[PDB]
RNA sequence: UUCCGUUAACGAACGAGACCUCAGCCUGCUAACUAGCUAUGCGGAGCCAUCCCUCCGCAGCUAGCUUCUUAGAGGGACUAUGGCCGUUUAGGCCACGGAAGUUUGAGGCAAUAACAGGUCUGUCAUGCCCUUAGAUGUUCUGGGCCGCACGCGCGCUACACUGAUGUAUUCAACGAGUAUAUAGCCUUGGCCGACAGGCCCGGGUAAUCUUGGGAAAUUUCAUCGUGAUGGGGAUAGAUCAUUGCAAUUGUUGGUCUUCAACGAGGAAUGCCUAGUAAGCGCGAGUCAUCAGCUCGCGUUGACUACGUCCCUGCCCUUUGUACACACCG
């Protein structure tokens, strides 16, 4: 559509399609009101319900690096880090690292859950579905701690560590802290099914 | 790897990464950064980060050098 | 007959633009705008510029200032104050049909570009460091 | 100018100015101190005597009326007192007075009635032309 | 060396704008002072 | 024989205040002096938070106790006697004036 | 080899749980549009969310 | 280029580790920390950035005259760790296996002298004036 | 217990709300050389240089200046408008508009009845008792309140590479400043010193001088490269200066050295729903000096949820009671 608005003016938003239907309403990446230049934004989210559910998925994943204390309250280096990681993936893959981002964050997402439900009176948990809204939330926050735990005390720094977690996700090998936790979860919701 | 104490034996100043091992650690896809390459080419840091100083003099590879020190690489154009 | 002096406000950093019916240039606190200095916030300070485009500032030079703020409130300021100046100088010198185009442009993308924004730093409440925290409660 | 520069450039442009265009005196403790009381390690770089002077050519450049405190209070930092919590620190006096006296006696800065440091008119001159030969 | 000119006691004081009166005291004749508590 | 002088004038209460303002505004321009005011000057807050308690025993509970002292400024050009043929006027309570006679 | 099936949420009946933390919605399905499901959804879910669904002929009864 | 690499240089009853930078290596020194491991680098005019294990053997002999005779160096009375002795009263560094000696020196003037602060390092608690309820 | 409405009740009184303070909007009004734009006039420096153009300096009978700053009066939101639900009542959910659509955000104040809640150690507030000269009265000296096998509570610093160190870069708000004597509380400026801190000229009872707060986090370039390392700064030695009439059981601050535990913490448990948590610094209180605390202030700035009565509790109704000091019965 009206699409010559590149993120970093470099990474073109354009040609990037969603393979969720599903995901397809919650990913902030198809509308052209929907573009933006840079991850970072002072949006008034969180205000009201599912108004996050517009935020920039790039965005939506820059809030989820800067955790754990001494990293609470800084956005600069998050969307730096973002940065870095966005131009290592092309780097390597040479297509859309955008895409890169958007198919990882689809493949893993946890589809089913095992939460603590009880009826007839009695209380035990068994298997349920995930709307769409929460399977983005735990893709971004899995795919994000594996980076941080993964990278923490080592030498590999943030930047190829989310790099490494995002193009094998996206690949869909189970290489990585979000895939492995996803079947984990799937098996143990199958199992309680 | 032990990759800055061992900066000064001499099979890194010698032979190693003088186009020997960090010309094919590249060619994985032709282009695979040498602070990605940081562990698969296990190889460590600061006796990499100089090497890649050394690298660009020899004029083999471009450079990208940012915030973190963020640097990069690629393998012959 | 051009001269505007518009503003744009963040937390509590204020940015005013006075304008010239001059050529091209833009510049805070005598600094090209091109030196503004978070560079990764150096996108959003051109967003305005690469929204509108050079095409609707070749006739324009605006000496905005900033002062007050911090870090990213002084270039969310610099943010709305470019275009609050430039919505202002089209309706009052150029067209208001001209304007429209501008503020559907703006707005399209976002609207706090040309609304500011309530929110401010709500004060602290005793019994805890923090303005909505308390103090870690022991009973034993 | 100076202010089209980079400034960042402008003051590596001007370290190196500062050493090629001619030369001046310079005290015999300067690769001892630690330019600040709560700093740890002496500066990384030998010429911080001249990264530093450059820095503080154009604080008098862009800003008038500064004295020796006004430098101590901008080259301050974050002091670390250990277990007890972190504040802010004021930098070093000797350091900053024997800049300013260098850049003095240059005449690229000078001292002014009703107090402070301003520039001079060649020293403007020395600073825009630099500033003019950075990319 | 130093007490309230309300009570003379020696703790609780309001150096500030050179009251010398305690916490209690202060309170006590707060209003009258005119320190209008608008919050 | 004109000369310049000083009015400052501050209180406690704004409405008391704003009256003596327009007072002496009107009553110089009843008179055609050459006037200029009156500068509202930022409202300083005086402020003291006390523990409530007497004796320290139950949840902790401050309050905050706040003077706001409101400072006005006014310059007239007339002779000072010129001047006391104003400032014999009514002046309301609590309002406080501070003539000088300046360059 | 069950191959995941997708549903849109026609309507929320409800915000069942013993901490009231499962949503239970009615479902209708996309692939043949006449069978509609009543199932648990956990987190937030509005109407007109499109659902996949791993394994589709188990359903929840009201107030589960 | 390591051709005599030293993996261990042992000067000063240490065991300066051959591996890393000489300025973080001489701090192994028990008497020569984190400063003055750099004011000795300066002094003695040796090139920074190297690790020990490739410096050479002229530059070991002046790194121990500049560590036993800083002083002749023009170096202030005020990096050294012994200033003002009342053993005898000159400017010294003390150096690696010296430093305990000096220590018991001070602890055994304060054990003769019947020190309140000689007591407490004897008797074992916290010297300076500490609270010891809930610490130690 | 807000209202509609029902109605052996009618009509009322508090609490809620209403009220006040701060914050958010106003190119609308009042103004402001103790606020700041704007233009011109010269100056300085860059320059197709000769003018122009860019950035600074200074001043005014420059404003047919008040947008930025301040502070007064006001204006503004009312669910007002539309859709849907609802007895189409009370209202609710949604949407345009708008700065604002959880009363817009946060507080202040806050009812009846009570507690053997705390305070006789805030008080020439106090009844009764004790003491009342060889004093539990008052003043002084020295010590003590800080002692340490240990257990608990609030906190600070971390366990690092989303980092530390060293350069460069530059952004606030809240407030604060006795005749304090021979310049003296905040301290600008010059000088000496590596530092600590000294000397001299002074400024300010203050939108005037401090400070137009030149804060840090963060940003940028290098140094360390996974190692209890350059993380950590506990401990301890040497010495230097300031506050004090006095520094010892180191007041504090420097300088060199000494370089511990701590590999993200068991059972358990706390705080938190938008500029909020958390990170980061400043100011005030205390103060001769000592701030890891408390109260304020801004800076950067999120994940999650928009629910439920499962845990702990609260309010109403019904029901049961062998309880009333009331289930700790
Ligand atoms: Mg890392
Ligand atoms: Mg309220
Ligand atoms: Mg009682
Ligand atoms: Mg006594
Ligand atoms: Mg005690
Ligand atoms: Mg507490
Ligand atoms: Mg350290
Ligand atoms: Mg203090
Ligand atoms: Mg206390
Ligand atoms: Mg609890
Ligand atoms: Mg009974
Ligand atoms: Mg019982
Ligand atoms: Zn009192």
């Amino acid at each position: 559509p009206g699409g010559d608005v590149k993120l970093f003016n470099r990474w073109t938003f354009e040609d990037v399609q969603v393979s969720d239907i599903s995901l397809n309403d919650y990913l902030a990446v198809t509308s052209m009101k929907h573009y933006t230049f840079l991850p970072h934004s002072a949006g008034r989210y969180s205000a009201k319900r599912f108004r996050k559910a517009q935020c920039p998925i790039i965005e939506r994943l820059t809030n989820s690096l800067m955790m754990h204390g001494r990293n609470n309250g800084k956005k600069i280096m998050a969307v730096r880090i973002i940065k870095h990681t966005m131009e290592i993936i092309h780097l390597l893959t040479d297509a859309n690292p955008i895409q890169i981002i958007v198919d990882a964050i689809i493949n893993s997402g946890p589809r089913e859950d095992a939460t603590r439900i009880g009826s007839a009176g009695v209380v035990r948990r068994q298997a349920v579905d995930i709307s769409p809204l929460r399977r983005v939330n735990q893709a971004i926050y899995l795919l994000t701690t594996g980076a941080r735990e993964s990278a923490f005390r080592n030498v590999k720094t943030i930047a190829e560590c989310l790099a490494d977690e995002l193009i094998n996700a996206a690949k869909g090998s189970s290489n990585s802290y979000a895939i492995k936790k996803k079947d984990e979860i799937e098996r143990v919701a199958k199992a309680n099914r | 790897g032990k990759q800055k104490e061992k900066v000064n034996n001499a099979v890194l100043f010698d032979q190693a990464t003088y186009d020997k091992l960090l010309t094919e650690v590249p060619k994985y896809k032709q282009i695979t950064p040498s602070v990605l390459s940081e562990r698969l080419r296990i190889n460590g840091s600061l006796a990499r980060r100089a090497i890649k100083d050394l690298m660009e003099r020899g004029l083999i590879r471009m450079v990208s050098i940012h915030s973190s020190q963020q640097i990069f690489t690629r393998a012959t154009n | 007959p051009g001269t505007v002096q518009c503003f744009g406000r963040k937390k509590t950093a204020v940015a005013v633009a006075y304008c010239k019916p001059g050529r091209g240039l833009i510049k805070v606190n005598g600094a090209p705008i091109e030196l503004i200095r978070p560079e990764m916030l150096r996108l959003k300070a051109f967003e305005p510029i690469l929204l509108a485009g050079r095409s609707r500032f070749k006739d324009i030079d605006m000496r905005i200032r900033v002062r007050g703020g911090g870090k990213t409130s002084q270039i969310y300021s610099i943010r709305q104050a470019i275009a609050k100046s430039l919505v202002a100088y089209y309706q009052k010198y150029v067209d208001e049909a001209a304007k429209k185009e501008v503020k559907e442009i703006f707005a399209r993308y976002d609207r706090t570009l040309l609304v500011a924004d309530p929110r401010r730093c709500e004060p602290k409440k005793f019994g805890g460091r923090g303005a909505r925290a308390r103090f870690q409660k022991s009973y034993r | 100018t100076v202010k089209d520069v980079n400034p960042h450039e402008f003051v590596k442009a001007y370290s190196a100015h500062l050493k090629r265009s001619g030369k001046m005196e310079l005290p015999e403790w300067v690769d001892i101190v630690k330019t600040a009381r709560f700093k740890e390690l002496p500066p990384s770089d030998a010429d911080w005597y001249y990264i530093r002077a450059a820095s503080m050519a154009r604080k008098i450049y862009l800003r008038q009326g500064i004295g020796i405190g006004g430098f101590q209070k901008i080259y301050g930092g974050r002091q670390r007192n250990g277990s007890r919590p972190p504040h802010f620190c004021k930098s070093s006096g000797a350091v900053s007075r024997n800049i300013l006296q260098e850049l003095q006696k240059m005449g690229i800065i000078d001292v002014d009635p009703k107090g402070g440091r301003l520039i001079t008119s060649q020293g403007r001159r020395d600073l825009d032309q630099v500033a003019g030969t950075v990319p | 060396s130093r007490v309230c000119r309300v009570c003379g006691n020696s703790h609780g004081l309001i150096r500030k704008y050179g009251l010398m009166c305690c916490r209690q005291c202060f309170r006590s004749n707060a209003k009258d002072i005119g320190f209008i508590k608008y919050r | 024989v004109q000369h310049r002088i000083r009015i400052t004038l501050s209180s406690k209460s704004v409405k008391n205040l704003e009256k003596v303002c327009s007072d002496l505004v009107k009553g110089a321009k009843e008179k055609q002096l050459k006037v200029k005011g009156p500068v509202r000057m930022p409202t300083k807050v005086l402020n003291i938070t006390t523990r409530k308690s007497p004796c320290g025993e139950g949840t902790n509970t401050w309050d905050r106790f706040e003077m706001r002292v409101h400072k006005r400024v006014i310059d007239l050009v007339s002779s000072p006697d010129v001047v006391k043929q104003i400032t014999s006027i009514t002046i309301e309570p609590g309002v406080e004036v501070e003539v000088t006679i300046s360059d | 080899d069950t191959q995941v099936k997708l549903a849109v949420v026609v309507k929320v009946m409800g915000r069942t749980g013993s901490r009231g933390q499962v949503t239970q919605v009615r479902v209708k399905f996309l692939d043949d549009q006449n069978r509609l499901i009543m199932r648990n959804v956990k987190g937030p879910v509005r109407e007109g969310d499109i659902l996949t669904l791993l394994e589709s002929e188990r359903e929840a009864r009201r107030l589960r | 280029a390591g051709e005599e690499f030293q993996h261990i240089l042992r000067v000063l009853n240490t065991n300066v580790d051959g591996k890393q930078k000489i300025m973080f290596a001489l701090t192994s020194i028990k008497g020569v920390g984190r400063r003055f491991s750099n004011i000795v680098c300066k002094k003695a005019d040796i090139d920074m950035n190297k690790r020990a294990g490739e410096l050479s053997a002229e530059e070991m002999d002046r790194l121990m005259a500049v560590v036993h005779n800083p002083r002749q160096f023009k170096v202030p009375d005020w990096f050294l760790n012994r200033k003002k002795d009342y053993k005898d009263g000159r400017f010294s560094q003390v150096v690696s296996n010296a430093v305990d000696m000096k220590l018991r020196d001070d602890l055994e003037r304060l054990k003769k002298i019947r020190n309140h602060r000689g007591l407490r390092h004897y008797w074992g608690v916290r010297v300076r004036g500490q609270h010891t309820k809930t610490t130690g």
